[PDB]
């Protein structure tokens, strides 16, 4: 059953690449990945 | 005479991308900052709210505060988000979780020393500082709680200022939000103690004012925050341009508060009025007033007809007579009597402003100071009652730390708020 | 598109619907 | 002198700007140095 | 930003497919883990970091765990299509199965895988940098789902503490049935649930059979299907971290806004336009008709009839061209509705989300494309209606002591039935409780 | 309470107390002060 | 007026290579050593710091030391690496495995006297000679023990100059190596009685200030040992180029110290910022005095709102007015007068020179003598405390000979330098 | 700058020869000691010199010598493909074997062999101008490497004196077991070892199978792979001195930063990207996760938790592409671990090293290819479990003589057992003292 339903749209999907929908999602942007690069980076601090 | 603005939340942050790019629009800053301007009279007041940056560039004096980058990488990536400085975006790694408590205590004591040492850099720049500009709303999270937060530190550190808020409220019929009463009483009582002038607008009433006067098909956030900042605009434009009777922040505040408590307002602006019919009556004082009167044109659920006028101010802009002015506002004060507090003998002040927004003759924007208002914080009060007696979602604010006690404040201080307006409200002479 | 002034105005909400990311 | 500053300004924002210090290059290396990178080393690049 | 997914059992397993087949084929990562850059229109996102991870050489890898205890599901995985996109390390089975007992799956055989699949799960929650929650897949109907989904709960909560975890889990549907033993492995999950769990969401198969027959014009449906509607949910309520939008809503906003006491944090599911190509094409489908959709019984993915409750929170996220001003009109014409009804301490009884992202359509799919969907999830007291029938046959099958002998054998005292089933009752007791009007006020 | 405070079932959440816990384990330091019989054979 | 330079250690060989890159760019003297310049106001001072061999050349007036030659193929494997004199370098067979003690008895002793005929070839060259200056670290085992051991011989035979060092010290959040405090605290034992004037800098400072302000993606150990030499080639400008008011490494001292014990200072460079910023801000002296007096621009990890000033000092480069200076430093001096010594009637020193480093329009650099540095010291104590009451690791050093009252010696000099700040921090008129 | 290496015995002897074949590829010198006529790379580099030295015909021929009782694995090597590359010298052999007797190798048959090993040692440190120590492979399990490596260490401690000796020792397994007596020449090994030795590196086989069986996908391993992996180690840990970096670290620096007090010299070593080629294209490989890989148990090469004991001191080599601001990041990421635990008289627990060439491949090697790696040796109290089963393993033996008359009849007094025994209860009595909070301020 796992053959019949999704491998043969796994296959569909290999032959075709122009079903894959377009988007926009600029939330992702420099500040995010900033904060994406400064892990464990923290330095002066006062407790 | 200088303003710096701060802008919180993902509504403040939202309003302010159209704020300033009105402003930017009326003194010809191109997107990319530098100045294109085409009159001097542009230029000679730039100061108020920028700053000069080298050859030709003008920079806004704003904070911009969230507690995830994803609005900042948002606002940023506007069409008019590069003018603002980079140093200027600050923001967390948590967020608020549309919890007060979380915004207030947890990650509001994280950030505020950031904020309040760029506050502080900003204001001693300045060689004269007029108040402050704080935009938020009171439903969210990280607005109400780190916006209270920060209030109260700026008035510990300049008492003697201004201190102003625009401020967005929950709508009667429809919630945003389930935890709406916790964070609204607790931001009034913050504020009511706090704050100099707030103003209040319903996202209700502008939907309101679009379907009925505009007769939009689609409407759209953009226009909503269009609307508030052409109303935002035009209240500092006596601060930054001639006219026959200048105005200015204070001046509007000791006029319109006859009592420290009572410092919340309604908000209008009357040239609005749809693309078919706007080829069929010329702008002239009486239709301005008509409209400007008018409760369909009223930015808050409450309605004029249920309360009294303690007083109002009218800001007009463009070149017009002083006989206008005064002789209609004598006629609507003497028609309408009732609606008019008696023991004041006359309730509005005028102001008139040379230079009108671009594409209109002229407009008016009102500021009333009304007991209707007083509804809306009993209605607030009412849900907040039904809600804390059954301690309807009480353990996470408790979790964050606060205690109890809090809550009867915060609701005592609001009822007897509400007790003072009803008072005022049915005062007599004898 | 028109603005609550009466001016026209640039798209704000992107179209996505019917398009494709690989041409 | 207004014009002149103004001029002097943007020379100096012009520096920085180009400036191989904020940029992360190089461009002053000696022969020895082409080999031997004990500071100046920041990673691999793109052929490798 | 980041969310990993656990997935356990068959169940869990198959599900996983379906999923991960749609995350792909929303963030359009090839089968093989790789991507045609050379060939785009737009400009490349970071948006994949959600469920993805890069090498730097460009292949994408997701941040799964499938667990089970017999191989052969997993060996199914293993060879089929998406064969390149899983690390092999991630894919762990064990050697046999917990044989439909409880008792197998925690005391004797989970003891001894959970250890790795604990180091795993480390090894993921090291590799990230805003970690907001888990997402469990499970049924509590099998033995390893529910023996093994306990234990790795119990240790995820000492482990992790406070960090959040969200389940979606396949409960006994109320007549169909596919196993005798099903009440005692239902009834002994009741802690685990309620003590180690900050939301979870109840399905039921006989719901998603109907809603597939009514709606969709499948006459002979099968488990791919509900995969691909449940699929479709978690899509979502995910798109919200996602996409751009309107207005936004973090994970933590849901269990903030859903649950008013510690223990009351059980959900319906419904969702709107499940509708067939033939159908979508005679028919607009406006915000407000797909809002009215949501409240029929007809859409709802658990067999409960919410009429015989009161509602305390609704949650409502919105995907496509929809309008702000349309949903407010829609919410206040369901709230002058005669038949729908909030209890009196829950005054602003809505949650509101509107993304600008529409519903992906899959390949072989069978839903239609639409132009927008709207998903609800909702907090309400009618679910007390569904323990009870749980109870009852709780009841009936242990006061013969049925089948106890299997269960003490492998391990465990014959008072765990008991208890088991008192505190199952004092949550009973609760929903009762807090659902009384305080009509008494003076 | 009306509920069971996890002390049933055999489960605890109480941190462990790392600083005994690291102690090794030495034949006069751990396994002759033993009521029964102790070895470090592996069974 | 000519200054000596002595390098050691791998730091101290490492920085010295960035900070004759900067004075040889200064004065427009090609890698090969050749004058290509192009005004007189290069020539007339490149005495101060190179000697002017046959035919063209300069040579520059360095030592360099080290126990493995390692430093030495990188300092020749940098750029400018061919400009320094053959005969100047000095360098032993083995290492000084991060010993202090290994460091100052056994191979510092082999090699000193061959440092001090090198010094003093060079110093009796002069006309007239200025102080020397340093570069060493304190974690290390070379750069402590030889470096601390060539400065106490230095002081022995030069005792009326001045004797200047700039030091690193171990940060208490990063370390390469695990036995620090030791070679520390013996180090700042010796720089107490033997140094005049010491500046501090903590790579966690630098690492902070290239992450935040600079948002270098990559920064490297080349970008640290820039902003250190900045700094060093910046405190002697007003020695060797003209200006309103001149200004000396004496009249420094003398208007920075109170007592001979408190000669340990804080450094700052102003103009820093990252390269999308540039273009948001002008120059303008009240930037650069607001940049200057930022904790955030400070090059150690105390922050100065935990102290209080004693004293400043700001040397300005660049054509400016002289009242904008005076002002400047009046109206901070007024506005945070808790933050100043106040048995002190003015703390700041102010001077200003005409030309600025090159490629800049104006710069300032701040030294501060403000008692929060005992903070550091204290930690350092602290560590050293934590391993000494163990005996942790003092075996390798009682193998070199050291005596353990050695340790509680240098233990209770450091913490007499620690009580004498903090009695003069709490001191009060009465 | 150069380095001395001694193998003894049959574990001495093979895991030389892995390591000249690394050596050798990774400078680059053919096996018959020539280098490439025709490679002329522009500058001849001094690199080799820590590892070979000329015969003024311009072959390299390395610092080494190979010791054997037994003819047959020196004359394997005689007649093997690296015949040219050694001196004949260098290959020393005896006649006849040692039996698994330590008192055999040290009384009896060692001592006949010592001298020629001796004055090969002279004729090595003669053509030195920086020598900084002594390398030594054997396993004290048999009777050669326990005998002739004790008495050879001690007499290089009397002849040479301060000279550095480091050891890498094959250690018996805690129960994979190889033959009956290993507990009595493990006993009388640990005295020497204490005595004469500076850091000891402690391996047992069965960790290296367990690795390679986990990490690698081979199914059955034999000595080679092991003796590869050592290679490597040996490789990194040296390469500080070999090639350029960052932060270089001499051998004396290693051993004044590693251990705390003079008994105190008994190290555990791991390795962290083991790793094969088709793992290797799933999973970026960053220095925060090798780091984070070093400190799990999985990655030792010696059987004992370090959990069940507390670190003193930790040295970090990296070597490939790393940049200082990352191995900071990582080690602070490090220290806030709960399950880590320092002295807490250590509390700056770590030493760092940076080099920037890469490891070298292998062509008929099971590891992959990868641009970094990291090597770590450190120090903990938790080697007092490791010491414990060989003591009760002594004394169940020793309890009834069962084979005490070999040693006897080959030379050795019946209390030097007695003796050893109590030098070894009196080091796990110092561990256990050491690890004892100082709860004396109280
Ligand atoms: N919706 C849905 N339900 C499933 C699926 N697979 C199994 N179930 C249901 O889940 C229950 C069976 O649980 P299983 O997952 O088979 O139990 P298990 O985890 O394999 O436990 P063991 O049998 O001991 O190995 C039954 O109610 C099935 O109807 C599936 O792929 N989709
Ligand atoms: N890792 C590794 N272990 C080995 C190797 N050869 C032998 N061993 C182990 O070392 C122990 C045996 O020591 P041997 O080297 O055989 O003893 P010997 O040095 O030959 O001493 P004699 O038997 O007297 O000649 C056993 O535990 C073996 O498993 C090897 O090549 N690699
Ligand atoms: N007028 C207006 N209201 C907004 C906008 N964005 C959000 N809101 C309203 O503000 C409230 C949500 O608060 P929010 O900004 O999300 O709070 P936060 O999570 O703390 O940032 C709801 O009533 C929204 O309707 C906007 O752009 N314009
Ligand atoms: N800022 C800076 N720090 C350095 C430099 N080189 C080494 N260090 C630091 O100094 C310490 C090592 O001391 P080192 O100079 O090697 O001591 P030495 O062996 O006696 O010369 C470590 O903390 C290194 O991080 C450098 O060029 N700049
Ligand atoms: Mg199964
Ligand atoms: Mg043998
Ligand atoms: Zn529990
Ligand atoms: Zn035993």
């Amino acid at each position: 059953t796992k053959n019949v339903t999704v491998d043969a749209t796994g296959e569909y999907l290999k032959d075709n690449i122009d079903e894959y929908p377009a988007t926009s999602s600029e939330c992702w942007g420099m500040f995010m990945k900033f904060t994406d690069n400064m892990k464990g980076k923290k330095l002066r601090e006062c407790y | 005479r200088e303003i710096v603005c701060v802008q919180a939340g993902q509504c403040g942050n939202q309003i302010g991308s159209k704020f300033w790019e009105v402003i930017s629009d009326e003194h010809g800053v191109d997107p990319t900052g530098t100045y294109q301007g085409d009159s001097d009279l542009q230029l000679e007041r730039i100061n108020v709210y920028f700053d000069e940056a080298t050859g030709g560039r003008y920079v806004p004096r704003s904070v911009l505060i969230d507690l995830e980058p994803g609005t900042m990488d948002s606002v940023r990536a506007g069409p008019y988000g590069q003018i603002f400085r980079p140093d200027n975006f600050i923001f967390g790694q948590s967020g608020a979780g549309n919890n007060w408590a979380k915004g207030h205590y947890t990650e509001g004591a994280e950030l505020i020393d950031s904020v309040l040492d760029v506050c502080c850099k900003e204001a001693e720049s300045c060689d004269c500082l007029q108040g402050f500009q704080i935009c938020h709303s009171l439903g969210g999270g990280t607005g109400s709680g780190m916006g209270t937060l920060l209030i109260s530190k700026l008035r510990e550190q300049y008492p003697d200022r201004i201190m102003m808020t625009f401020s967005i409220i929950p709508s009667p019929k429809v919630s945003d939000t389930v935890v709406e009463p916790y964070n609204t009483t607790l931001s009034v009582h913050q504020l009511v103690e706090n704050s100099d002038e707030s103003m209040c607008i319903d996202n209700e009433a502008l939907y309101d004012i679009c379907f009925r006067t505009l007769k939009l098909t689609t409407p759209t956030f953009g226009d909503l925050n269009h609307l508030v900042s052409a109303v935002v605009s035009g209240v500092t434009c006596c601060l930054r341009f001639p006219g026959q009777l200048n105005s200015d922040l204070r001046k509007l505040a000791v006029n319109l508060v006859p009592f420290p408590r009572l410092h919340f307002f309604m908000m209008g602006f009357a040239p609005l009025t749809s693309r078919g019919s706007q080829q069929y009556r010329g702008l002239s004082v009486p239709e301005l007033t008509q409209q400007m009167f008018d409760a369909k044109n009223m930015m808050q659920a409450a309605d004029p007809r249920h309360g009294r006028y303690l007083t109002a101010s009218a800001l007009f802009r463009g070149r017009m007579s002083t006989k206008e002015v005064d002789e209609q506002m004598l006629n609507v004060q003497n028609k309408n009597s009732s609606y008019f507090i008696e023991w004041i003998p006359n309730n509005i002040k005028s102001s008139v402003c040379d230079i009108p927004p671009k594409g209109l003759k002229m407009a008016v924007t009102f500021i009333g100071n009304n007991t209707c208002i007083q509804e809306m914080f009993r209605r607030v009060g009412e849900q907040f009652t039904l809600m804390f007696r059954r301690k309807a979602f009480l353990h996470w604010y408790t979790g964050e730390g606060m205690d109890e006690m809090e809550f009867t404040e915060a609701e005592s201080n609001m009822n007897d708020l509400v007790s003072e307006y009803q008072q005022y409200q049915d005062a007599t002479i004898e | 598109l028109i603005d609550p002034f009466g001016n026209p105005k640039v798209r704000d909400v992107p179209d996505l619907f019917g398009r494709s990311r690989y041409s | 002198d207004k014009e002149e500053d103004t001029r002097k300004a943007l020379e100096e924002i012009r520096f920085h700007m180009e400036g191989d210090f904020l940029n992360e290059t190089e461009t002053v290396v000696s022969e020895l140095g082409k080999k031997v990178k004990a500071e100046r080393y920041k990673g691999m690049t793109e052929e490798q | 930003r980041e969310a990993i997914c656990i997935h356990i059992g068959q169940a869990g397993c198959q599900v996983g497919n379906a999923c991960w087949e749609l995350f792909c084929l929303e963030h359009g990562i090839q089968p093989d883990g790789a991507m045609p850059s050379d060939k785009t229109i737009g400009v490349e996102d970071d948006a994949f970091n959600t469920f993805f991870s890069e090498t730097g050489a460009g292949k994408h890898v997701p941040r799964a765990v499938f667990l089970d205890l017999e191989p052969t599901v997993v060996d199914e995985v293993r060879t089929g299509t998406y064969r390149q996109l899983f690390h092999p390390e991630q894919l762990i089975s064990g050697k046999e199965d917990a044989a439909n007992n409880y008792a197998r799956g925690h005391y004797t055989i989970g003891k001894e895988i959970v250890d790795l699949c604990l180091d795993r799960i480390r090894k993921l929650a090291d590799n990230c940098t805003g970690l907001q929650g888990f997402l469990v897949y499970h049924a509590v109907g099998g033995g390893t789902g529910s023996g093994l989904g306990a234990l790795l709960l119990e240790r995820l909560s000492v482990d992790y503490g406070k960090k959040s975890k969200l389940g979606y889990t396949v409960y006994p549907s109320p007549q169909v049935s596919t196993a005798v033993v099903e009440p005692y492995n239902s009834v002994l999950s009741t802690h685990s649930l309620l003590e180690h769990t900050d939301v979870a969401a109840m399905l039921d198969n006989e719901a998603i059979y109907d809603l597939t027959r009514r709606n969709l014009d499948i006459e002979r449906p099968t488990y791919t299907n509900l995969n691909r509607l449940i699929g479709q949910v978690v899509s979502s309520l995910t798109a919200s971290l996602r996409f751009d939008g309107a207005l936004n809503v973090d994970l933590t906003e849901f269990q903030t806004n859903l649950v008013p006491y510690p223990r009351i944090h059980f959900v319906l599911t419904s969702y709107a336009p499940v509708i067939s190509a033939e159908k979508a094409y005679h028919e607009q489908l406006s915000v407000s008709e797909i809002s009215n959709a949501v409240f029929e019984p007809a859409s709802m993915m658990t067999k409960c009839d919410p009429r015989h409750g009161k509602y305390m929170a609704c949650c409502l996220m919105y995907r496509g061209d929809v309008v702000p001003k349309d949903v407010n009109a829609a919410v206040a014409t369901i709230k002058t509705k005669r038949t729908i009804q909030f209890v009196d301490w829950s005054p602003t009884g809505f949650k509101c989300g509107i993304n600008y992202q529409p519903p992906t359509v899959v390949p072989g799919g069978d839903l239609a494309k639409v132009q927008r969907a709207v998903c609800m999830i909702a907090n309400s007291t009618a679910i007390a209606e569904v323990f009870a029938r749980i109870d009852h046959k709780f009841d009936l099958m242990y006061s013969k002591r049925a089948f106890v002998h299997w269960y003490v054998g492998e391990g465990m005292e014959e008072g765990e039935f008991s208890e088991a089933r008192e505190d199952l009752a004092a949550l009973e007791k609760d929903y009762e409780e807090v659902g009384a009007e305080s009509a008494d006020m003076d | 309470d009306k509920y069971h405070v996890c002390e049933c079932y055999g489960h605890t959440q109480q941190l462990p107390n790392y600083k005994k816990l690291t102690n090794p384990r030495t034949l006069q330091g751990f396994y002759a002060k033993q009521k029964v019989s102790a070895c470090p054979c592996i069974p």
